[PDB]
RNA sequence: GCCGCAGCGAAAGCGAGUCUGAAUAGGGCGACCCACACGCGCAUACGCGCGUGUGAAUAGUGGCGUGUUCUGGACCCGAA
RNA sequence: GGGAUGAGCUGUGGGUAGGGGUGAAAGGCCAAUCAAACUCCGUGAUAGCUGGUUCUCCCCGAAAUGCAUUUAGGUGCAGC
RNA sequence: AUGCCGUGGUGUAAAGCGUGGCAGUGAGACGGCGGGGGAUAAGCUCCGUACGUCGAAAGGGAAACAGCCCAGAUCGCCGGC
RNA sequence: UACUAAAAACACAGGUCCGUGCGAAGUCGCAAGACGAUGUAUACGGACUGACGCCUGCCCGGUGCUGGAAGGUUAAGAGG
RNA sequence: UUGCACUACGAGUAAAGAUGCUCGUUACGCGCGGCAGGACGAAAAGACCCCGGGACCUUCACUACAACUUGGUAUUGAUGU
RNA sequence: UCUGAUCGUAUUGGGCAUCUAACCUCGAACCCUGAAUCGGGUUUAGGGACAGUGCCUGGCGGGUAGUUUAACUGGGGCGGUUGCCUCCUAAAAUGUAACGGAGGCGCCCAAAGGUUCCCUCAACCUGGACGGCAAUCAGGUGGCGAGUGUAAAUGCACAAGGGAGCUUGACUGCGAGACUUACAAGUCAAGCAGGGACGAAAGUCGGGAUUAGUGAUCCGGCACCCCCGAGUGGAAGGGGUG
C-alpha cells in the first residue's frame, strides 16, 4: 500500500532548492491595528523550520 | 493571592572586557539603572545596545555609572 | 503532540495558488552544449535527446550559463537572452 | 468609544492607515497629512 | 513511466539568477572551487575575473541485507 | 405457622418475544444468568489500563527536570 | 564570603561542539546546608544547592539496619600494607 | 422482591376530575385490520384518592389545560 | 489448598505488626485425641474510597427523529355573488 | 392630472353560496355464491370538490435515539482559581514551588504623540481684607523628602517633572547584529533610501520614562493590484497587498 503524505503539512511546509524546509510565520492574519510596523515586518516573509521540528516536519512531509 | 507575572531576564549580558559586535545587547533593563556611555545607544525600553565592535567598559559619569564601547 | 495545537495545525497555510496549465519547459545550458558539440554544427532538439542532456517529448529551452566557443546554428524553443547573445556572438544561429 | 479608523488618501481614494480615535472627544472626521506610498509623496488623509 | 539532469516566484514569467522593492539599495532563496603557476591591472607580499594545466573532484540510480516508521489484527493475552 | 367455597387450587391444549412481552408494581419474571434474554455473525470490537514476552558474552550507560497539554499514573519538544 | 561572565597562562586521553540513526526517562527517596507552609511538630509538605548516597552499588563498619561512615567487585592465590 | 425484605408496601369497594357522540376516545400495526364491544355517556378509557363518619380552608402570580383573535412577530408559495 | 521446610519463644530491627534478620532464652525423635491465639489462614483480580470505561434513568443540557399539527400545490370540477 | 372616489369590456385571485361528475361512506339492496358479517361488481341513499394521500413548508415534540457534562486539589466533594503586568519568598548573575505573602490589567491620550526653546518642586518660617492649619501675594530656607494618566518596581532635579510655539514620524521600502527561547511566539536595534515635521544649524523623530491594556490556525468580509481565468473572448470563482 503506497504511503499517504498529510494534507495540512503539505499545505504548511516546502522545500527549497538544497533542501530545507521552510513555513510562513503566525501572528499576522488579523488584529493587525495594534501591532506596529516594526512587528508586521519581523513577522513577513519565509523563514526555515527549526532544527528541534524538522524531523517531525520532515516524516509529515513524506 | 496566588497571582505572578512571567520573570524578564534582565539584568547584564555582556561584562568588562568582553569583544562585542555592533548591534549587541549589553543590558536590558527598567529605566536608565546604567546609562549609555560612547559607541553606546539606549533603545527605546533602555536596552543599551553596541552601536561599535569593541570591549566593553563599565565608568562614572558623575554619579551615573556608564557602559562605553572602545574600539 | 499531546493536546496542543500542533505544528502542521499553527501555523499558517502557505499563500497563494498553483496554475492549472503552466507550462514546463527542458533546460539546457550553452556550456553544456558546447561540451557536448565540440565541432559545432547544427544542434536540434532530437540531437539534445540523443545526446542525454535533456528529456524526450518536452519542450527544451536553452540558458546561458557557461561559455561557448563551437559554432552552432541550434534550434528549439524559448530561447534566453543571454544564450542568444552567446550563440550569435560564437556564429550560430538560434531559432525557434 | 474608541474604534478602529481607517485614513484614506484625498487624492487617490486609497486606505492606507488605520488608527484609534475618541468618538466622543473628536466626534467629526479625522484629517491628518499622511506619506501616500501610490501618489509617492504626503498628502491629505480623512477619516472613512 | 519514475528518479537525477537549475533555480526563483502566489502566479503570469524570467533564468545562474530570481522575488520584494522607485533603487544598479538592502535583504530571502539558489548557483559559484583554488594547496598553484603563467599574460593582463594588481601588491612588498597575499589574490582579484578571464585561457590551459600544477589535473582542484563532484553523482545519481537500481538491487540485496539491517534499524526505525506508515496502512493493515501488526509483539501476545484480557472486559463490561 | 397462613389460606383452606374462593380475587381458590390444579391437569390438558393454546396465545403474547427483547427497547419487546407480562407485571394486585418488587425493576419483579421471560428455561438455575435480566436497569434490556439467548445464539451466531461484524470480530482477532476497544481498553492513556493490568499481566506476559524464551540462548550467550564484550564496550558504554541514564532519568524521575523545563515548557505545553480535556493535562496531571498519558503524550509532544527540550534536557540527560 | 561564595557563586556568575570574559580573558592570558599551566594541566588533563576516553572533555566539549555540529550534523544524522536508535532510545529510555518525564511517580523519585533519604541525608547535609539555605528557605517557605505547619505549632517553627511529623518517617509531614513545597523550593534551592558543578551537595552526597540509593535508585542502578557488591565489599568492610554502625548488633540487626536501601539512602549514615570507609570504599567503587575483570578473574585466580591457603601472599603483604 | 422464584434464591437474605410479607410489611405500614400493592390491590380493593367507595370518591372526584379529565377525555370519548361511535369501524368513539385509547392501544397494537407502515397500512389493511384488530381489541375497545357484538358495548353506546347509568358506557368505555386515563389520573389521583382509597370502607365508614365529620369535613375538605385561602391563592390563577409561575407552569400546564380549555377557550378567544384586536394588535405585534413569523415558513413555503405569489410578486419581481 | 500447596514457592520451600529437620516451620520455638522474648526483647529488638526491617516496606514501620518477623517461623526464616540480631542478641539471648528454651526445647530428646515420632505419633494419637482435642482447642482455636497466629500463620496479615482459605474462599471471591474489595461490594466501601479514587481514576478511567460502560450501562440504564431524569430533565426548561445539545442535536436529531417518530407522532400530532399549519399553509401551498397536485389529485380537482361547474355556476353565481 | 402622484388621479385618493369611480365606471365597461379583458385577466386574475381571495371569501361566501349553490351544484354534481372526480373522490369518500363499517348506510341499504342484488350477483359472483354451491356453504361467505371477507372481497369485488351493479343499483340506490348520502357526503362532496371538503376530507384523505404525494411533494414542499412552518410549529410542537424526553415519546424515542445518540452523546456531552474540564482541570487543579495535603483522598474526593464544597469553596476558590485558570490569561497578562509589578514586588517579596528567591539564598548579592539568570531561573526557581506551594490552595505562599501583597497589589494591578482586558485601558487612556488627536494630545498626555514629534520637535524647538524656557523653568524648577514639595514642605517649613515671616508678613499680608475676607482668608482661617490649609485659596491667591511677597521675601527667605529648601537637591529632591513633590510630580510622573493609571498597580508596583527600576528610573528621572542633567530632568523622563512644569510652560509655550510650530506640527503628524501614532510614516513607506528595508534592516547588519543581538536578547529570550522546546517549538510556536515575544523583544531591541545602528544604519540605507523615499517623502516629510521641527530646528539657524548640529541634529531628533518608525507613538507615549520603561515593563500590562490581549487571542494562534481555520473559515469568512471589505478596499486596492490586474496575477490565474477549464475550447476561445468575457464573466463567475480564485490569487497577492492592507
Ligand atoms: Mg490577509
Ligand atoms: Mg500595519
Ligand atoms: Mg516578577
Ligand atoms: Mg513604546
Ligand atoms: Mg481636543
Ligand atoms: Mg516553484
Ligand atoms: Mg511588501
Ligand atoms: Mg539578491
Ligand atoms: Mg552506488
Ligand atoms: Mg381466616
Ligand atoms: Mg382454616
Ligand atoms: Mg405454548
Ligand atoms: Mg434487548
Ligand atoms: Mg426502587
Ligand atoms: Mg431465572
Ligand atoms: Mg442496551
Ligand atoms: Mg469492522
Ligand atoms: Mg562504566
Ligand atoms: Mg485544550
Ligand atoms: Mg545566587
Ligand atoms: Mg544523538
Ligand atoms: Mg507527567
Ligand atoms: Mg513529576
Ligand atoms: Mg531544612
Ligand atoms: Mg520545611
Ligand atoms: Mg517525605
Ligand atoms: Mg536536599
Ligand atoms: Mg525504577
Ligand atoms: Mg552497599
Ligand atoms: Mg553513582
Ligand atoms: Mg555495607
Ligand atoms: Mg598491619
Ligand atoms: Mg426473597
Ligand atoms: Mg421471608
Ligand atoms: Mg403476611
Ligand atoms: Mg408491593
Ligand atoms: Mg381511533
Ligand atoms: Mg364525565
Ligand atoms: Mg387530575
Ligand atoms: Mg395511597
Ligand atoms: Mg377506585
Ligand atoms: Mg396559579
Ligand atoms: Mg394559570
Ligand atoms: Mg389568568
Ligand atoms: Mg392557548
Ligand atoms: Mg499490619
Ligand atoms: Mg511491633
Ligand atoms: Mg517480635
Ligand atoms: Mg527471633
Ligand atoms: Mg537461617
Ligand atoms: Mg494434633
Ligand atoms: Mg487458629
Ligand atoms: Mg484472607
Ligand atoms: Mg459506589
Ligand atoms: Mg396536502
Ligand atoms: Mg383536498
Ligand atoms: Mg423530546
Ligand atoms: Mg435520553
Ligand atoms: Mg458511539
Ligand atoms: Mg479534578
Ligand atoms: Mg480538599
Ligand atoms: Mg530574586
Ligand atoms: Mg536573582
Ligand atoms: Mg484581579
Ligand atoms: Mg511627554
Ligand atoms: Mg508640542
Ligand atoms: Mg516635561
Ligand atoms: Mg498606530
Ligand atoms: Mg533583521
Ligand atoms: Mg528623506
Ligand atoms: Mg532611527
Ligand atoms: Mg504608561
Ligand atoms: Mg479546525
Ligand atoms: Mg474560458
Ligand atoms: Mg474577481
Ligand atoms: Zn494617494
Amino acid at each position: 500500500p503506497k504511503a499517504k503524505t498529510h494534507s495540512g503539512a503539505s499545505k504548511r511546509f516546502r522545500r527549497t532548492g538544497t533542501g530545507k524546509i521552510v513555513r510562513q510565520k503566525a501572528n499576522r492574519r488579523h488584529l493587525l491595528e495594534h501591532k506596529p510596523s516594526t512587528r508586521t515586518r519581523r513577522l513577513d516573509g519565509r523563514t526555515v523550520v527549526a532544527a528541534n521540528d524538522t524531523k517531525r516536519v520532515t516524516s509529515l512531509l513524506n | 493571592n496566588g497571582r505572578d507575572s512571567a520573570a524578564q531576564r534582565l539584568g547584564v549580558k555582556r561584562y568588562g572586557g568582553q569583544v562585542v559586535k555592533a548591534g549587541e545587547i549589553l543590558v536590558r533593563q527598567r529605566g536608565t539603572k546604567f546609562h549609555p556611555g560612547v559607541n553606546v545607544g539606549r533603545g527605546g525600553d533602555d536596552t543599551l545596545f553596541a552601536k561599535t565592535a569593541g570591549a566593553v567598559e563599565f565608568g562614572i559619569k558623575r554619579g551615573r555609572k556608564t557602559v562605553s564601547i572602545v574600539g | 503532540e499531546g493536546g496542543q495545537m500542533p505544528i502542521h495545525m499553527r501555523l499558517p497555510k502557505l499563500k497563494g495558488f498553483r496554475n492549472r496549465f503552466r507550462t514546463e519547459y527542458e533546460i539546457v545550458n550553452v556550456g553544456d552544449i558546447n561540451r557536448l558539440f565540440p565541432q559545432g554544427g547544427a544542434v536540434g532538439v532530437d540531437d539534445l535527446v540523443a545526446k542525454g542532456a535533456v528529456r524526450k517529448n518536452a519542450l527544451v529551452k536553452v540558458l546561458g550559463d557557461g561559455k561557448l566557443t563551437a559554432k552552432v546554428d541550434v534550434s528549439a524553443h524559448k530561447f534566453s537572452g543571454s544564450a542568444r547573445a552567446k550563440i550569435t556572438a560564437a556564429g550560430g544561429s538560434a531559432t525557434e | 468609544v474608541r474604534p478602529k479608523i481607517t485614513l484614506a488618501c484625498e487624492v487617490c481614494k486609497h486606505r492606507n492607515y488605520i488608527t484609534k480615535k475618541n468618538r466622543r472627544n473628536d466626534p467629526d472626521r479625522l484629517e491628518l497629512k499622511k506619506f501616500c506610498p501610490n501618489c509617492g509623496k504626503h498628502q491629505a488623509h480623512r477619516e472613512t
